[PDB]
């Protein structure tokens, strides 16, 4: 869901990173030399702008953000089976799976339902 | 803190700079896992302010005696949490960027300054094109529009000595260029030489936008940004919720995305990445901008998640929805309430019916107050409990407390001043507001679920300015046009009517009584009817022009009831007024009178003495209705059959081609409206008279007692267009394009309609139910129009000098006198002399407000032209004077001054607007 | 009509068929002739302009070759501008149109309101004076400006015996009218925020708190009824 | 368990809805000659003008079910033999002018005809099709089965003095409705409670606990009186001036009735708004 | 059976036209012309008629009577609006003779959408019954015809607002359609198959299937559970009731229970009231109402109204939500009503500001001034590290618990009141399972 324009900048810098560390001797095409900096930039640039506050930070929420995706085959929550086995694989710990988890499915509303009250406006309260 | 003006201007980059208290780096709002501002973020502590009140972020200090340290460690001010809402910040943008205010905002500023068109501009801003910024070898001059392949020749041949360039730079620089005191005189040299009037209309433009940016101080290249404030983030909430989900503004997100593009354009500058990259960057550096200034101005609209728009700075302050109209010219207010609304009967003119617990909601403090003062309680804590439990003393407390204080009850829509008036309250029980039934048609009010507002007053100024100016008893004239607001209506008219009724025979007649006492006492005991017949003593009072009444007692020829209603009647009037079938108009005369005649306070007893009465003798009077009410007339099925019998003439003789189709439809209408007035004439006919037996043993003929004709000819209720309806016939109905139905409904309500006759009637129910649904809008916009445009005049002095006016005269169309003279004249101030020697005339002089006794003056000799002074012709500045105004419609007299009458004239003007 | 009708009315909306009028006195003539352009030189009984006229072909006329007509005249009969009324027949004239309109079109359906308001909503309606010469005053020529303004300063230009403005009156709709006003915070809270505010920004502009508007955004006393007093006090301190 | 009071909304099948003002004492009511009450008391000026008639003809036909149901309860009561019930209920299905319905109680069992004669004690149901109805004459008929008058209107008598109306009175029984518009969940009131985040004043709403909003038609109205000091006070200190609002509320409980308002914070955020869009607005002193 | 013009694909109510909502003659018998809201959708919201259909494309159609020689031949066809436009189409009201000719030379039809009159040979089709142009609403009205149209519309959109009340009244004077709206409805339990009643109770009922309907390897018992004092959409209270004795034979669609707002089959909205049309001292002034404490008295118009209440244990920060009946800072008199689970009992009457559900939460760090500190000490209580939490009874609210459920994760081990609910669950499913097995070994061991 982001812009392909802002997707195509944050390629074209890690296609410069790539140029300027290229080996000719080597032998090999710069197309594939060039194919790890160039979604090494789109993946960080995903992860910092997909919801307005960083899903994830961690080394593990990071794995599990890429995995999560293609793991999950049935919408709803996973039973407590489910978690080791995403778990096992990944080398995480079922915290970490159950947070992600919550973490994916989270949708943002726009501000315009007592979130729109003031917590600390009642002065009576006070006064008393 | 005590401004006497608000001054809006251009804004230099530095005075943004001097605003802001920080500059905003990163594109990051909080952490995930500890709901903290990220440093040099969006939300950053140390720029905008503590997130706790006299605490620092980390938490070294956490008292008020570190009043005005910076923490050494996060480096955050320890003061109050409120300051986050009026601290700003700002962003250094990497390249300048244009304000879309100033370009998209027809007419454009940046093109009329720069005597350029917009779409060479715009080309320009978004790279697509080249301008010329300065001379070469005078192939290419200023601004000059270099196309790509332009450009290329240009640059091999002319070499270095011209200057090309895309994007805001270049507009920047050309901006900066420019000279202002030069470019006038050229303009205004030339000017002077064109004969072309459309070179003049530009150039005058030209020339009042140059002068204007000469005069008012603003440069011309400000209107390019290079430094981008910021809002401060508590208008721009982020708030967590349960479910790992956050509440947002769009406003958020634009930064945000402002914030990233600048930085990776930084990143590439710094990187020596090649042109075309850095170009694309620019170009979406200023769409971003543009979005964030403006969003939906110049193409597609920035979406969101669910595919709407995202709101952007300019829609927070424009439309319906914005600060101006949502939250400045309107606002939600504490002690208020809220309810249904029932009649009480028994009510006062001057009280409403409030229940008990929502007086004890509204009336809090109070009742605090109160408390604390007699001892019962010591703290306010105290105090709550004590009402909480509601003991027998905090109802005394209360019953003390709501003793003349007034409220204000409203009911939505408010249309004109009269949908707010101040009541004393009384306590009841419920949960239902009791109103006062006279003070409905003012409310426009009835009860099937209608809900009304109330308001409490809270310093002494509101309190008397709501009983001197706001009680029901002092608003009984209307502010439109003078007459009486409050006229019994329904129940009250048909009571009096069947009061005030003869009948020929009825039981009693022909007694003769000593005073309305002893008719009171005969009917009360059964001895006599109401509407028998008899002669009553009667003594009547009149002033005779010396300040004093006369009695005059005499024999009179009237009733039981007439002389039983005559007790009621304040001591001035004549006898005449109720020896006489009172009807709807009788009533409202008789109440006039009153007025007239004697005062407000004797006409507001006058009228709840007579609401009184009317409910308690429709009580009495025991009307019903049944289906027999309904006469329908023996003549029906002849005419129907005389009429279906032309019809069928008409038919044949269009069969034979004698007449065309057109003329038998005309004729075929023609004579079923002619049927149809028939029918209505029988009908009418029979149910207006009722044979009798008088004392001699013969016949007689009388007005008819039927509950039906009773209601109608009384005026509580209906009109003879809906007796046509229950009991005549329908009449034609018309088709949905416009059309007349060459067949009408011959069938009644009494009858029963078939399914032919009721789906050609939905129709017109249909399409007026949709008419008054959607005229209420336009309605509304017309009056907001005229009081937006009348809203600031106010009669600011007692009288003007001039002499000038208007002629007032009768108006007449077709030969009919649609309006006399004496309602056009009544309350105005006469502009020049009316004696006027050789036409015999009334010895008027200048400056005389025209009284009732000077309209009468002048109705009984012949006038027909007189000047007076209007508000048009008035010689005040910023404002108008008394005189020139005339009467205050709603008081009598002549106007005060620091009166809004532009108000006034609007819903006045404006109320009845959905009556068309 | 009904509603439709005086919102036509009292925007000052110009009919689709305008009546020609006679625009100076003096005899009528027909000049010159082109694809669809009948000539209206008028010979003045004193004066020398020929002022000629665009009448499309299909349209009647209603004067004949020769004869003299007054100033106000009726050509080509026909629903009649307001516009045309104000500027010839002078203002008195458009007043009684006015008033007479909407008078017709609430009598119809048995709706009682005075004249006077009508009479205020015209007087707010005429506020607008554009200056034709200016002699003395410091005044641009073609601009529009307040009339009380060139009142104020023709009586100001009294004083030394010298001479005053020439000007013409103007008629706009009371959107136009109240969007033309002398404060910029009134007219952004009425309608078209952007324009307005844009447009004060650029020329520099500063509201005084004058109006009703103003004081109840910026929370103030109003300055009517009760609150007149207290404004013309502080005016008498700032005096 | 929510029980009927003052407030509450009724309303028929034919268009006729009105809210309950009163709840009278039985012995208020007016009574027949045989001292049974009534039990609500309608307008009758209602009808003419809205031309609803069918409201009169559904209370006269219920008036003649009621008698039928009453007189077939009078039977039971004196424990009267079967055939003298199938008689008399035979007649009632029997009335009418060519009916399509065809009732044959001969081949119903003792039980059958008691058990239906049990169901029918308090009144016969009666079907009445759109635009298929009874006609008037077929109403007067089974008011005529019943021992009632053939005009539907009967005497009445003042409960509270005795006396009698002057007019015969139209009695029935009409079929009555209570809608979802209770006053229990319609009233509100508001003292002082919370605020927004960013106007800083009162929320709509009851289940916020929210105040009435005064929009902008009531400020004319205001304007048009002329109260400046009542539209200083609801546009201050009840909404959204801070300070005013506590020291107004600290002001009251000590019984002192003075005001000293301030700026509203909606104007602030206009201008900060308005200055983050790029143009410099400030208040300008003297 | 709503109709509605909006949505996606549709229009929208600010761009809607006067064209667009009016009636039209294609609307005859398709579409109800008086059902419709009277807000500013009056013309985009519509509904069904009674005997509508739509065809193989999605238009609709209506029923008409085929007319041969003069002769109605009491055979139906579908006819669209397109179809019906070159037809004469002879009214519902036409009166005929007992072998199907009709009565007048002259006959009121309706043809190329417009109505006259014609002769009795021109006729090709007739109307099937006089309820054909109105909806479902509107055909519970008596006496529509000597109805205004505005009135009519006013008081079908009334009618389904009505709450059922503590009993249900038949209406003295109906249309006839009460039946199948009760049944078609689905709130009523209808037999599927015929039998005698075995077992009634006042929520639940067995019949004995007869012989003739049953399967070959099957014991012939219908069990059916009936809904009671459950909360609807719009808080009010869905409770059945069976209609039905022991022993007595039922057959097949015949009705066993009532719900909500029926009698005996038939729908009962309302309750029959003896009315009087007179003024009576200015309380009936502008549609009011005046009504007898006996109505009062009678509880003629009482309704139930249930509410639900939700309270919610969570994780935090600091540490673990708990819900337990150990409250600080709260006497033991507000305890009182709490089980040892910190859950309110079943049949407890409570009022605003009681406590339902205990909860605690951490609490942390504090800061308080040093004399409420000295004074905290010298009245001798401790300081606590949770904070009250708990579920609590909104203001202005009142009323008796009658139902409490308890939803716990899978990880989590069950607390004993869910237990003793899923117990009581169980029991019910054994007793439902043990009718079954007791009659099939009586047949074994038979
Ligand atoms: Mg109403
Ligand atoms: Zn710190
Ligand atoms: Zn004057």
């Amino acid at each position: 869901g982001l812009p392909q324009a802002d997707l195509i900048q944050e390629g074209n810098i890690g296609l410069m990173k790539a140029v300027r560390r290229f080996n000719p001797e080597v032998g090999v095409r710069l197309v594939s030399f060039a194919v790890h900096w160039i979604k090494a930039e789109i993946h960080e640039y995903v992860l910092r702008n997909w919801r307005i506050v960083k899903v994830a930070t961690t080394k593990a929420q990071r794995k599990l953000f890429f995995n999560l995706r293609k793991t999950k085959q049935r919408l709803g929550w996973f039973n407590q089976d489910e978690v080791e086995m995403v778990a096992r694989e990944l080398g995480v710990t079922s915290k970490d799976v159950r947070e992600m988890e919550s973490r994916m499915a989270a949708q943002d509303m726009t501000f315009d339902v007592l979130y729109l009250q003031d917590k600390s406006s009642n002065f009576a309260d006070g006064i008393e | 803190e005590e401004f006497d003006a608000i001054k809006i201007a251009l804004a230099s980059p530095d005075m943004i700079r001097s605003w802001s208290f920080g500059e905003v780096k990163k594109p990051e709002t909080i952490n995930y896992r500890t709901f903290k501002p990220e440093r040099d973020g969006l939300f950053c502590a140390r720029i905008f302010g503590p997130v706790k009140d006299y605490e620092c972020l980390c938490g070294k200090y956490k008292r008020l005696k570190h009043r005005g340290v910076i923490c050494e460690k996060c480096g955050v001010e320890v003061t109050q949490t409120k300051v986050r809402r009026e601290r700003m910040g700002h962003i250094e943008l990497a390249s300048p960027t244009a304000h879309i205010w100033f370009l998209k905002s027809l007419p454009s500023r940046i093109g009329l300054l720069l005597d350029m068109p917009l779409r060479d501009i715009e080309r320009v801003l978004y790279f697509e094109s080249y301008v010329v910024i300065e001379g070469g070898m005078t192939n290419l001059e200023r601004q000059q529009i270099l196309t790509e392949e332009q450009y290329l020749d240009a640059l091999e041949e002319f070499g270095d000595e011209f200057d090309a360039k895309m994007g805001a730079e270049a507009i920047q620089a050309l901006l900066k260029s420019m000279d202002l005191e030069q470019e006038c005189e050229q303009l205004r040299e030339e000017l002077n030489e064109t004969n072309s009037e459309t070179k003049r209309k530009k150039l005058t433009k030209r020339i009042k936008l140059l002068e204007a940016f000469v005069q008012s101080g603003n440069k011309p290249e400000w209107m390019i940004l290079t430094v981008l404030p910021v809002l401060p983030p508590d208008l721009r909430p982020l708030v967590p919720l349960d479910g790992g989900r956050f509440a947002t503004s769009d406003l958020n997100d634009l930064y945000r995305r402002v914030i990233n593009r600048n930085n990776r354009l930084k990143r590439l500058l710094d990187l020596a990445a090649p042109d075309i990259i850095v170009r694309n960057e620019k170009r979406m550096l200023q769409e971003a901008v543009d979005a964030l200034l403006d969003n939906g101005r110049r193409g597609r609209a920035i979406t969101g998640s669910n595919k709407r728009p995202l709101k952007s700075l300019a829609d927070m302050i424009k439309g319906k929805q914005g600060r101006f109209r949502q939250n400045l010219l309107g606002k939600r207010v504490d002690y208020s309430g809220r309810s249904v609304i029932t009649v009480g009967p028994y009510l006062r003119l001057h009280q409403c019916g409030l229940p008990k617990k929502m007086a004890l909601e509204l009336f809090k403090p109070f009742i605090y107050g109160k408390l604390e003062l007699r001892g019962l309680a010591t703290t306010i804590k105290a105090a709550k409990k004590m009402v909480e439990r509601e003991e027998a003393v905090v109802w005394d407390i209360l019953d003390e407390v709501i003793r003349e204080h007034p409220v204000l009850l409203n009911r939505a829509p408010t249309l004109h001043r009269l949908g707010i008036q101040a009541f004393e309250p009384v306590l009841i029980e419920g949960k239902a507001i009791q109103l006062h039934p006279l003070v409905c048609a003012a409310y426009n009010a009835d009860f099937d679920g209608d809900q009304m507002a109330v308001h409490v007053p809270l310093t002494l100024e509101a309190q008397l300015e709501a009983r001197a100016l706001m009680m029901s008893t002092n608003n009984i004239l209307s502010p439109a046009n003078g007459e009486p607001i409050i006229v019994p209506s329904q129940d009250v008219v048909l009571g009096l009517y069947y009061m005030t009724r003869d009948c020929v025979n009825a039981k009693g007649e022909g007694m003769v009584l000593t005073g309305p006492k002893e008719a009171e006492r005969l009917y009360r005991s059964g001895l006599a009817s109401l509407h028998a017949r008899v002669k009553v003593r009667i003594t009547e009072y009149e002033k005779d022009a010396n300040g004093e009444l006369v009695a005059k007692t005499s024999l009179k020829d009237t009733t039981v009831g007439r002389a039983i209603l005559w007790m009621i009647v304040p001591k001035g009037l004549p006898y005449s007024i109720v020896n006489q079938a009172l009807g709807k108009k009788a009533i409202s005369k008789m109440l006039n009178t009153c007025y007239r005649i004697l005062g407000l306070k004797p006409t507001v007893i006058f009228a709840d003495q007579i609401m009184y009465t009317g409910f308690a003798y429709a009580a009495r009077s025991g009307a019903s209705v049944g289906i027999d009410d309904m006469v329908i007339p023996e003549k029906k099925h002849e005419i129907i059959s005389e009429a279906e019998a032309e019809v069928a003439e008409i038919q044949e003789q269009f069969q034979s081609g004698l007449v065309t189709a057109g003329e038998r439809y005309n004729k075929v209408i023609d004579i079923w409206a002619a049927a149809n007035d028939r029918v209505s004439k029988a009908m009418m006919d029979n149910l207006q008279t009722e044979t009798v037996i008088n004392r001699d043993g013969q016949e007689e003929k009388q007005v008819s007692f039927n509950s039906i004709y009773m209601m109608a000819d009384s005026g509580a209720r209906g009109s003879a267009a809906q007796i046509r309806q229950l009991a005549g016939m329908r009449g034609l109905m018309a088709k949905p394009d416009g059309s007349i139905i060459e067949t009408p409904i011959t069938a009644n309500f009494r009858e029963g309609l078939n399914v032919l006759q009721y789906f050609i009637s939905t129709h017109g129910a249909r399409k007026g139910l949709a008419d008054t649904a959607l005229k209420t809008a336009n309605s509304g916009y017309l009056t907001r129009r005229l009081v937006d445009v009348a809203q600031d005049l106010v009669v600011t002095e007692d009288d003007c000098g001039t002499h000038e006016g208007i002629m007032m005269t009768p108006v007449i169309e077709g030969g009919d006198v649609k309006e006399p003279l004496r309602d056009r004249v009544l309350g105005r101030v006469t502009a020049e002399d009316v004696l006027k020697p050789g036409t015999a005339d009334i010895l008027v002089p200048r400056n005389t407000l025209l009284h009732e006794q000077w309209c009468d003056l002048l109705e009984e000799n012949s006038v027909d032209a007189v000047k007076v002074r209007s508000v048009v012709s008035c010689d005040t500045d910023f404002g108008v004077c008394a005189h020139c105004y005339g009467r205050d419609l709603a008081r009598g007299h002549i106007i005060n001054k620091g009166e809004a009458i532009g108000v006034i004239a609007a819903q006045s003007i404006g109320e009845p607007g959905t009556q068309l | 009509g009904g509603l439709p009708r005086v919102a036509d009315l009292f925007e000052a909306r110009r009919p689709k068929e305008p009546a020609i009028l006679a625009e100076i006195s003096g005899i009528v003539s027909f000049g010159k002739e082109t694809k669809g352009k009948r000539r209206l030189v008028i010979t003045p009984v004193d004066g020398s302009d020929p002022y000629e006229e665009m009448i499309p072909k299909w349209r009647q006329l209603n004067v004949f070759e020769g004869e003299r007509v007054e100033r106000g005249d009726v050509i080509s009969d026909g629903p009649e501008a307001p516009h045309d009324i104000l500027r010839l027949r002078g203002v008195h004239a458009v007043t009684r149109y006015i008033v007479n309109e909407v008078q017709d079109v609430y009598r119809l359906q048995g709706v009682k309101i005075n004249d006077k308001h009508i009479e205020v909503i015209v007087r707010q309606m005429l506020r607008k004076a554009t200056i034709v010469n200016a002699g003395s005053s410091d005044f641009l020529e073609g601009e529009q400006v307040e009339y009380s303004r060139v009142k104020i300063a023709n009586r100001e230009l009294e004083a030394n015996g010298k001479v005053g403005a020439t000007y013409s009156r103007d008629l706009l709709g009371i959107t136009k009218a109240s969007l033309a006003t002398e404060s910029f915070i009134s007219a952004a809270s009425f309608q078209e925020t952007t324009r307005v505010l844009t447009e004060a920004a650029v020329a520099g502009k500063r509201d005084e708190l004058r109006g009703l508007k103003e004081n109840v955004i910026v929370g103030r006393l109003i300055p009517a009824g009760t609150g007149y007093a207290y404004h013309q006090d502080r005016m008498r301190r700032r005096a | 368990k929510r029980r009927i009071q003052p407030g509450d909304k009724m309303a028929g099948r034919h268009g006729n809805k009105g809210v309950i003002s009163k709840i009278n004492p039985i012995e208020d009511m007016p009574y027949d000659e045989n001292g049974t009450p009534v039990d609500i008391v309608l307008n009758p000026l209602g009808v003419p003008s809205r031309m609803n008639i069918g409201q009169i003809l559904e209370t006269h036909l219920g008036m003649a079910a009621k008698g039928i149901g009453d007189k077939i309860n009078a039977m039971l009561k004196q424990q009267q033999e079967v055939a003298k019930l199938r008689e008399f209920i035979q007649r009632a299905y029997d009335l009418g002018a060519d009916v399509r319905q065809k009732v044959d109680l001969s081949t119903f069992s003792d039980e059958e005809v008691m058990r239906l004669a049990e169901n029918l004690r308090k009144g016969m149901p009666i079907a009445t099709p759109v635009f298929d109805g009874a006609k008037e004459a077929e109403i007067k008929e089974l008011l005529k089965l019943g021992d009632l008058p053939t005009s539907g209107q009967i005497r009445l008598y003042d409960g509270r003095t005795g006396e009698q109306f002057e007019r015969p009175v139209t009695v029935g029984y009409m079929y009555m409705l209570k809608l979802n518009h209770l006053v229990d969940d319609k009233m509100h009131a508001r003292s002082t409670g919370s605020y927004s985040l960013v106007t800083q004043q009162p929320l709509g709403g009851k289940a916020q606990f929210g105040g009435q909003r005064f929009g902008e038609m009531e400020v004319w109205a205001l304007e048009a009186y002329g109260a400046a000091y009542t539209l200083q006070e609801m546009l201050t200190v009840k909404s959204d001036d801070v300070n005013g609002r506590t020291k107004m509320y600290k002001n009251i409980v000590d019984g002192n009735h003075q005001m000293e308002p301030g700026m509203p914070e909606s104007f602030n955020v206009l201008l900060k708004e308005i200055r983050s869009l790029g143009i410099n607005i400030e208040l300008e002193d003297e | 059976r709503r109709i509605s013009a909006l949505g996606p694909g549709g229009l929208t109510r600010e761009r809607a036209g006067f064209e667009v909502r009016d009636v039209h003659p294609t609307h005859y018998g398709r579409v109800c012309p008086i059902e419709t809201p009277e807000g500013p959708n009056i013309g985009l919201i519509n509904s069904l008629s009674v005997y509508a259909q739509t065809n193989e494309y999605g238009f609709l159609e209506t029923p008409y009577r085929k007319v041969t020689d003069g002769v109605v031949t009491d055979e139906i066809h579908y006819l669209s609006a397109i179809e019906e436009g070159n037809y004469v189409i002879a009214q519902a009201n036409s009166n005929l003779d007992e072998e199907g000719h009709f009565v007048e030379d002259l006959v009121t039809c309706r043809s190329k959408g417009e109505s006259s009159l014609f002769s009795r040979d021109q006729v090709d089709y007739m109307d099937v019954s006089t309820q054909q142009v109105v909806s479902v609403g509107a055909s519970l009205i008596p006496f529509l015809e000597h109805d205004d149209a505005n009135r009519a519309l006013m008081g079908a959109n009334m009618q389904r607002q009505a709450v059922p009340t503590l009993r249900a009244d038949k209406p003295l004077v109906g249309t006839g359609m009460e039946r199948a709206v009760a049944v078609d409805s689905g709130v009523t339990a209808v037999a599927k198959r015929g039998g005698v009643v075995q077992y009634v109770d006042a929520s639940r009922i067995v019949i004995k299937v007869n012989e003739d309907e049953m399967y070959p390897g099957e014991a012939g018992i219908d069990i059916y559970n009936l809904t009671k004092y459950t909360r609807s959409n719009q808080n009010t209270c869905i409770n059945q009731m069976p209609c039905v004795s022991l022993g007595e034979p039922v057959e097949r669609g015949d009705v066993l229970a009532d719900g909500p707002s029926t009698d005996l089959g038939e729908l009962a909205l309302g309750q029959n009231m003896r009315v009087a049309f007179m003024p009576w001292n200015g309380y009936n002034f502008e549609d009011s109402i005046l009504v007898s404490e006996r109505v009062v008295q009678e509880d003629r118009f009482t309704t139930i109204h249930i509410q639900e209440l939700a309270c919610v244990s969570r994780d935090t920060k600091l540490g673990p939500e708990e819900i337990t009946a150990d409250i600080p800072n709260v006497g033991e008199a507000a305890l009182s009503k709490l089980d040892e689970s910190g859950i309110v009992y079943i049949g407890a009457e409570v009022t605003g500001g009681d406590i339902l559900v205990g909860k605690v939460t951490p609490k942390g760090e504090t800061q308080l001034t040093p004399e409420e500190k000295l004074l905290r000490a010298i009245f001798g209580e401790k300081a606590s590290d949770v904070k009250d939490s708990s579920l609590r009874v909104p203001n202005g609210v009142s009323g008796t618990v009658i139902d409490v459920q308890v939803f716990t994760r899978d990880g989590v081990e069950k607390d004993k009141r869910a237990l003793e609910i899923e117990e009581m669950q169980l029991k019910q499913a054994k007793k439902d399972l043990s009718e079954e097995l007791q009659i099939l070994e009586a047949g074994l061991f038979s």
